[PDB]
């Protein structure tokens, strides 16, 4: 509810920081990205520390911090 | 020749009507170095069988005709063959464009015969085991022939 | 109020041009607003074993660098 | 009509701009300049799986309509993995025209992409049998053998 930078990092290079509150749920921030850079939030997904993010998780839930950066994946399978 | 005529227009009296000789015929009319070709023809033998046993037996004695030749050769790869086997039956995807069988009943029963012989490597048996346990529509159509093809190759 | 875009990296209009012209992504020729850039000379002799060699066996990062 | 204008700035850039262990060289024209449309490129396998220490040969082939078509991938020589197919073609949703490649993804990214299509195959669609038998029969099996092909393909 105080305010943390966030940065989302691509897998093209592309870097977009976002200001946002602690308590908000990152479903916001990835549909501003998704909008933002013109992707669909199915066809990318969205990993902090590694792991996958929900949804659901809150930068204070799952512990972030200042420039903290989030990286974007694109969506592949083999076949 | 006449034998020419009946791989290029499989039907299963035809290949009665290429006599008692027909085994060898097949077999000698066929490159056996080449994993390919020996694929095309097995499954042109394979397209003509019936369960009624003057077509059967005589599909099976092609078969074990063409396979015998084909697997002492040193220069065919039986992996190569089995790869292009699945390829053609649809059961693997290919670089390649290839026609699909509708049928795989009659290539279903000759596996289950030529499974059985003695010429046929038990190497390149979990591999087909891996790919006729895998879900298939042309699989699950003729479920009795795939069945019992598995029941043979969990023996093997 | 709820979530701010304050920043983005972005290139100038010529490398956003260039990279628009090639279809490449806008942050493609970035890398020439590094300090280390050199504005460099060379031409392209150096094979792929080489490329190789010069790796000296070392594929991943130990945070020594 | 961007094909080779491209190229040239993705090497370009490579040379400054890399991710580490990964080797991207395009091969040679007869008259000494760069064949931009063959590179040779090498992909480590990620650290912290059964794919770590290898450095594993491709090889990217490239048309006039790049990129708007993806380079062809070939791993050489072909690697064990459901989904390489025998040739050593990778075969990638990213690397399908039709599917999941967008002009906008580069070299980089398509090396990037090979590399964490390594340790996650989709074995709903293999390319080739023997590596879809072993992951599917014993799945210890298949990381020793994958163990084992790093080993082998290890630098220097």
């Amino acid at each position: 509810n105080d305010h943390i930078n966030l940065k989302v990092a691509g897998q093209d290079g592309s870097v977009v920081q976002f200001k946002i509150k602690r308590h908000t749920p990152l479903s916001k921030l990835m549909k501003a990205y998704c909008e933002r850079q013109g992707l669909s939030m199915r066809q990318i997904r969205f990993r902090f520390d590694g792991q996958p993010i929900n949804e659901t998780d809150t930068p204070a839930q799952l512990e972030m911090e200042d420039e903290d950066t989030i990286d974007v994946f694109q969506q592949q399978t083999g076949g | 020749a006449d034998v020419s005529t009946f791989l290029a227009f499989p039907s299963p009296e035809k290949l009665l009507r290429l006599g008692p000789k027909s085994s060898v015929l097949i077999a000698q009319q066929t490159d056996t170095s080449d994993p390919e070709k020996v694929v095309s023809a097995f499954l042109k033998v394979s397209s003509v069988f019936k369960d009624e046993a003057t077509v059967r037996m005589a599909v099976q004695d092609a078969v074990d005709a063409l396979m015998q030749k084909a697997f002492n050769s040193s220069s065919f790869n039986s992996n190569t063959f089995l790869t292009r086997l699945l390829v053609h039956m649809g059961l693997l995807k290919s670089e390649d464009k290839v026609k699909a069988i509708a049928n795989l009943y009659g290539p279903l029963m000759a596996l289950n015969h030529m499974v059985q012989q003695d010429y046929f490597p038990k190497a390149l048996a979990p591999l087909l085991l891996a790919f006729v346990t895998k879900p298939n529509s042309a699989l699950e159509s003729c479920s009795f022939a795939r069945h019992s093809l598995l029941q043979t190759l969990y023996k093997v | 109020l709820d979530v701010l875009i304050v920043y983005e990296l972005t290139p100038t209009v010529e490398e956003k041009a260039k990279a628009d012209t090639l279809k490449l992504p806008p942050t493609f020729f970035c890398y020439k607003n590094r300090p280390d850039y050199v504005s460099e000379e060379e031409e392209d002799d150096e094979d792929f074993e080489t490329a190789v060699k010069k790796l000296n066996g070392k594929l991943y990062l130990d945070g020594s660098e | 009509g961007i094909a080779l204008s491209r190229l040239a700035q993705e090497r370009k850039a490579w040379r400054k701009d890399h991710p580490f262990g990964f080797v991207a060289v395009p091969t040679k024209n007869p008259d000494g300049t760069m064949n931009l449309m063959n590179w040779e490129c090498a992909i480590p396998g990620k650290k912290g799986t059964p794919w770590e220490g290898g450095l594993f040969k491709l090889r990217m082939l490239f048309k006039d309509d790049y990129p708007s078509s993806p380079p062809k991938c070939k791993f050489e020589p072909p690697l064990f993995h459901p989904n390489v197919y025998p040739s050593g073609t990778v075969c990638l949703s990213i690397l399908e025209e039709d599917k999941d490649w967008r002009p906008a993804i580069t070299i980089k990214q398509i090396l990037l992409g090979i590399q964490e299509l390594l340790n996650e195959p989709n074995i709903q669609d293999p390319a080739q049998a023997e590596a879809y038998t072993i992951y599917c029969q014993n799945r210890v099996e298949y990381e020793k053998r994958v163990r084992a092909q790093a080993k082998k393909f290890a630098p220097s």
